RNA sequence: UUCAUCUAGACAGCCGGACGGUGGCCAUGGAAGUCGGAAUCCGCUAAGGAGUGUGUAACAACUCACCGGCCGAAUGAACUA
């Protein structure tokens, strides 16, 4: 006895299993033979509209996501076990969140677009602060003084306790209407964010970072070489 | 701390014939009920031991063996 | 007999639906025919129920 | 005998606690009838009588029965029948135990009002500053929001005026429909306006800030005219630091004139963050509800 | 007091401020508290306890089928 | 100057439907009877039927448009009379609706969808159908669908 | 009925046939049943008329005919059927069509009724009466609240004469 | 004891995604997955319920159902004594 409990939830949704990895292995590999580009492309924290923008653009050619180990399985993990010839070199290229890419659109197209493409995205933790925010004197809006506050809606009374615990941002309840009593500064511009004050961006809506695609390399079909692109990773 | 009256663990006798005396009654009755009532009337190899496939290849074995054992 | 039972609404209509926290009810069952005749109604009944105030306060007060 | 004593005084607590809504005054009787259900309130109290009558029929059957008991074990098989047919007596109730719980713990927060005392009633269509001007001349914590129904019950303020108490009511707002369509939360003012005899103060917006025209603001009290009969009646125009009655249209100046018309209204100009002002029509809605008073009490 | 004034209340000043603290780490300890009680209760009322666990996992299960 | 974006659902034809915008109208300062005047004008298509309307304000200016929306635009291709509240309630939605006004609402919706196919938005537009429980060629809609999935409907456009 | 045998069988619903009607003029019989479906048969031939009118949602409750004196002669009658899911549908048998869906009641439809003088009366179990105008794209004329209960059964005072049409006892 | 998951990655944890038609239809003063009544579909997916709960007057926001990234070796469930 005396063990954990799991919870238990009556959804809609069950869990998938080892057929959906073999259907993505065999997806693949089929496109493996159908296409004649393959690019290896960093989608890291991206947003499903943004991704859902990409393959619309991308009409025709195939975008597969999944796990890592499994789309490196497809490609053949090393010499001996390649689908195809020097694909070992695209497989172990991958690292992350990793799209293959088949396409028969030429090279600098895609360079093109993969270079010419951003999006606005949420300031994730661990990077560089796009700007400095500081939460103003008195009551607390929705936007927290970027939009004038005869404009905002004042932050819901519902978030108080968000904001006390979580935010660690000392606030009051006056008429139900959150308020602090001095300005407080979040985050200064030019400085690696941590958890919380990525939280706190993200609550108070402020998108100001950028999205860019990164390219790692492709290889091609016919000349079963590997071509570094060296795309947006700087 | 007011400790409360405990319960006496010493046997009496006349509990302990009339315990015997319940048991045979109750013996009787199982004895009855089960000749009386109407209901109708090999866990194999276990799944942790090592030889299993051994021991299922013995059987197949013998089962191919007494197939015809018995016919010629 | 002249008058039949008076119909059962717990048949239609059930408690929790009556009031509480799931209550679907949000309007009169019978709603008044106008503005007049509702204080009419309400008239005719202040001036019943002070009748009666004044009948009980002889004796009972 | 102990058990079923037990429930039926457990009963008798139920019974005795609860008004009898034929009985109260009429303007409590409606408002009831409009939160509760009158007929469910009737039914689910007459099963409760219904079950104490049972349980003491039982109770007394099987004393009677007891009373000829031979054997330990027949009068155990006697007593846990009694108990067993009073529980399942019980268990029958569970409906409306329920729903008598929940309406005692919203009626034991309804406000007292008083329907022969002094009143000031306050109505017109949401997003006026009915609450505003509550907040203004009582001190009740009645919410104010920009949003139509904000206040879904009627709320109550108090004040002195010539050492006299005054009694205020703010109602949620009426809407420019049929009764047949009209909900609760509307019938809970239209009764009150129905059955309080009072001083009525018709707030008007002239901004349309509150989401209806002038017109549909002129129609609604044209549609409740026939509700204040034998009361007091005034007209207040409310947020006049955003537009005045003087600059407006000459149309709208005829609905005004129209809405004047009606006797024996009177029209005045107010704003929710003008004290003097707010006090002044307070002083005027109380002088004519004490002179109609006076002059009835006269006869 | 009048109306739904509790709610108006937390409405305008909120609870106290461990108040979320302080419920879930009571909803933690439930699990604890259910086992001290079906090993410490005695006579009648850890009969009852046993009788409506019984009661309450036929119930769940019954839901979860 | 700058452009404000206010999005609504408000009922088409029904002038003094934008009192549900007088919260977020206030602080621009607006006049809600202009503002419900243009939204009567802009929805005269649309008699009766719940429509998404877009409001665009610059300096002291409102105009009134009227977003497309799948169920909306089925509704209207329906082709109901039209009804009032106080008279007709609880009305269902059980006619008919051919398969060429179903393409017809799919190349109107085909511009902000996510679909690669016509025949992948004709299918997303039965689905509302199916929703809003009208019947497609005197079938059901997800009847209709099963035939485009087995190869016997081809949409035209490719 | 004249040598007490039976004559045809009609086995074309998959549930319980609930309701049976004879059309005014004699010429077929319209059958709704509980899989939510409505067939018409010749009597003669003992055969079925098409397919099955579908549409409703749930199982049919009452079929009525439109009168004869008020259909134009060259054309058939009309079909009324109501159902449990609250609404009342009209089928055109020359077309095979469905040319009225009316849906005012809130629950389910107790009976429909197609009087003589060109309205329809439904009863249901939201205590309510609808009375409908054919001629008026089947919109709801009247709306009668007198009743405290599930409105079980309604009758015309002419409803002998409806479900006669032009014949009489004689059989002519 | 019997079933399942597992280096094309086990149980926990943290972080990210959790979409589009769509604010699906009726009803409501208001009801946008979450007061209610019935449909409960299609697309794009690695995956995402016409929504498991908290929350709002309604939205917003969080969550879990599900998927992925980091971590790296066993683990879960139901029974019997
Ligand atoms: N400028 C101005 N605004 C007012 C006045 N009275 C009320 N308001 C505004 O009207 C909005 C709604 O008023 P409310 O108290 O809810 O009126 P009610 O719904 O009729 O009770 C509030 O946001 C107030 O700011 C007034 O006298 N002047
Ligand atoms: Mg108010």
């Amino acid at each position: 006895r005396s063990k954990r409990s799991k919870l238990v939830t009556l959804a809609q949704t069950d869990k998938k299993g080892r057929e959906n990895k073999e259907r993505i292995f065999d997806e693949v590999r089929e496109a493996l033979d159908t296409y004649r580009y393959v690019w290896v492309l960093h989608l890291d924290d991206v947003r499903t509209p943004v991704l859902q923008e990409i393959r619309t653009s991308w009409a025709g050619s195939k975008l597969i996501m999944g796990k890592r180990k499994v789309l490196q399985k497809a490609l053949g993990e090393k010499r001996e076990e390649e689908y195809k010839e020097n694909l070992y070199q695209l497989s172990k290229l991958c690292s992350g969140v990793t799209g293959l890419l088949f396409t028969d659109e030429d090279v600098n197209t895609v360079k093109e677009y993969f270079k010419s493409y951003v999006r606005s995205d949420y300031s994730r933790p661990n990077t560089k602060a796009p700007l400095t925010f500081t939460i103003p004197e008195g009551i607390v809006y929705s936007r927290g003084g970027q939009i004038p506050a005869e404009e905002d809606v004042p932050m819901i009374h519902s978030l108080e306790p968000t904001m006390r615990n979580k935010f660690e941002i000392p606030t009051k309840i006056k008429a139900g209407k959150i308020t602090i009593d001095s300005p407080y500064l979040v985050c200064t511009e030019g400085e690696k964010l941590d958890v919380r004050q990525a939280l706190i961006l993200k609550q108070f809506g402020i998108a100001a970072s950028e999205f860019k695609v990164k390219v790692s390399a492709y290889y091609d079909n016919d000349s079963s070489t590997v071509e570094s692109t060296n795309i947006n990773m700087e | 701390m007011r400790v409360r009256k405990r319960q006496s663990r010493r046997t009496s006798t006349k509990l302990k014939e009339g315990i015997k005396k319940k048991a045979s009654a109750h013996r009787k009755k199982e004895k009855k009920m089960a000749k009386k009532d109407v209901t109708w009337r090999d866990p194999g190899i276990p799944s942790n031991f090592p030889y299993k496939a051994k021991i299922l290849e013995e059987i197949e074995a013998k089962k191919m063996k007494d197939l015809e054992e018995r016919e010629l | 007999a002249d008058e039949s039972p008076k119909a059962r609404i717990l048949d239609t209509e059930s408690y929790a639906d009556a009031f509480g926290p799931k209550a679907q009810r949000k309007r009169p069952r019978l709603a008044a025919s106008n503005l007049e005749d509702l204080v009419k109604a309400t008239n005719e009944d202040i001036t019943k129920y002070e009748e009666k105030q004044v009948l009980d306060a002889t004796l009972g007060l | 005998k102990y058990t079923g004593e037990g429930f039926v005084e457990k009963f008798e607590d139920i019974l005795k606690g609860f008004p009898n809504i034929n009985d109260v005054h009429p303007f409590h009787r409606d408002l009831m009838d409009t939160l509760y259900e009158k007929n469910h309130y009737k039914i689910s109290l007459a099963a409760i009588s219904r079950a104490k009558s049972l349980v003491e029929q039982v109770a007394r059957d099987y004393v009677r029965l007891l009373k000829f008991g031979q054997s330990l074990f027949q009068c155990k098989q006697l007593k846990r029948a009694a108990l067993g047919r009073m529980a399942t007596i019980v268990k029958k109730l569970r409906d409306p135990l329920a729903y008598l719980e929940q309406v005692r713990q919203h009626i034991g927060r309804l406000p007292s009002i008083d329907p022969n005392t002094r009143t000031l009633l306050i109505c017109g269509y949401p997003n006026v500053g009915k609450s505003s001007f509550l907040r203004c001349i009582t001190k009740s914590d009645v919410d104010v929001q920009p949003y139509a129904f904000t206040t879904k019950s009627l709320y109550v303020g108090h004040f002195d005026y010539k050492y006299l108490r005054f009694q205020a009511i703010d109602t949620p707002g009426i809407l420019d429909r049929p009764t047949e369509e009209m909900n609760n939360i509307e019938m809970q003012s239209i009764y009150a306006i129905a059955h309080l005899r009072s001083c009525v103060l018709y707030f008007m917006d002239l901004s349309e800030q509150c989401g209806f025209t002038i017109e549909a603001q002129v129609k609604l009290f044209h549609s409740i005219k026939p509700l204040f009969a034998n009361k007091s009646v005034m007209v207040v125009i409310n947020k006049t630091d955003i537009i005045r009655p003087e600059d407006l249209d000459e149309e709208r100046a005829q609905l005004l004139e129209s809405v004047k018309e009606v006797p024996g209204v009177e029209i005045m100009t107010s704003s929710c963050q003008l004290e003097e002002n707010v006090m002044e029509v307070r002083n005027k809605a109380c002088e004519k509800l004490l002179a109609s008073r006076i002059e009835n009490k006269l006869k | 007091p009048q109306n739904d004034y509790i709610e108006r209340h937390i409405k305008q000043h909120g609870k106290r401020l461990d108040h979320e603290e302080r419920k879930r780490k009571r909803e933690a300890r439930e699990s604890h508290k259910i086992s001290e009680r079906a090993q410490k209760l005695t006579g009648w009322k850890g009969k009852q306890f046993a009788k409506k666990r019984y009661a309450e996992k036929v119930s769940m299960r019954k839901k979860i089928k | 100057n700058e452009v404000k974006y206010l999005y609504l659902r408000a009922v088409g034809g029904e002038v003094g439907a934008s009192a549900a915008l007088a919260p977020k109208i206030g602080p621009l300062g607006l006049s809600p009877k202009k503002v419900g005047e243009d939204i009567a004008k802009a929805t005269k298509e649309f008699k009766g039927i719940k429509v998404t309307v877009q409001l665009k304000i610059q300096n002291r200016q409102a105009a009134a448009s009227v977003v497309p929306s799948a169920s909306s635009l089925v509704i209207t291709a329906l082709k109901e009379p039209p009804r009032d509240r106080k008279k007709d309630k609880n009305v269902k939605h059980s006619g008919n609706i051919q398969l060429d006004e179903i393409i017809e609402i799919a190349r109107q919706m085909r511009d902000k969808s996510f679909g690669r196919t016509l025949a992948s938005v004709t299918k997303e537009i039965l689905g509302t159908a199916q929703s809003v429980g009208c019947r497609v060629d005197f079938k059901n809609p997800h009847d209709i669908i099963e035939g485009i999935n087995a190869g016997e409907i081809e949409i035209p456009e490719n | 009925c004249d040598t007490q045998t039976p004559m045809h069988t009609l086995k074309g619903h998959y549930n319980w046939v609930l309701c049976v009607s004879w059309s005014p003029d004699g010429e077929v019989i319209a059958t709704g049943s509980m899989d939510n479906t409505i067939r018409l048969w010749d009597p003669k031939s003992g055969q079925c008329l098409g397919d099955a009118l579908r549409g409703h949602s749930k199982w049919i409750t009452s079929l009525s005919w439109e009168p004869i004196h008020l259909v134009k002669p060259g054309s058939k009658p009309r079909l009324a059927s109501s159902s449990k899911d609250g609404t009342i549908k009209i089928w055109d048998t020359v077309s095979r069509v469905c040319q009225y869906t009316m849906s005012g009641h809130t629950n389910s439809v107790s009976c429909v009724k197609w009087g003589g003088q060109g309205l329809l009366y439904s009863g249901s179990h939201d205590r309510t009466v609808r009375v409908w105008d054919i001629n008026s794209q089947g919109r709801c004329i009247n709306i009668l609240k007198s009743h405290a209960h599930w409105v079980n059964h309604l009758s015309l005072s002419t409803d002998y004469a409806l479900r006669i049409g032009a014949f009489d006892h004689t059989g002519k």
